[PDB]
């Protein structure tokens, strides 16, 4: 029974919320520009773009 | 007393009573014998009941 209550108290110590979001994998930031090339060019595919013009 | 082709001393009540007490508590202890400690305790799993097949 003491093992029971002990496990209980374990749960009570551990049922507390995590202080924040916690680290995992944020490694290697994605390219901003290959994304833009996919977006634009694959959407610009087969188009007669005249650059930007004034 | 004439038990018919037998005659007997009259038993103490306490004798048979002790027989009852002893045999009963013996049934208790025997219930504790070849039965106990099969439900093995766990804080997590709780009591366990091993089998070749449950």
């Amino acid at each position: 029974q003491l093992l029971d209550v002990s496990r209980q108290i374990k749960s009570y110590w551990l049922t507390n919320s995590l202080s924040t979001s916690f680290p995992t994998v944020d490694y290697s930031e994605p390219d901003l520009e290959k994304v833009k090339r996919t977006l634009t060019k694959l959407q610009n595919h087969l188009l007669e773009v005249s650059l930007i013009e004034p | 007393f004439v038990c018919n082709e037998n005659i007997y001393m009259a038993p103490n009540a306490y004798t048979l009573l002790a027989t009852r007490m002893l045999n009963a508590t013996y049934c208790f202890q025997k219930a504790l014998t070849k039965i106990e400690k099969f439900p093995q305790y766990n804080p997590q799993e709780g009591y366990t009941y091993p089998k070749l097949s449950n």
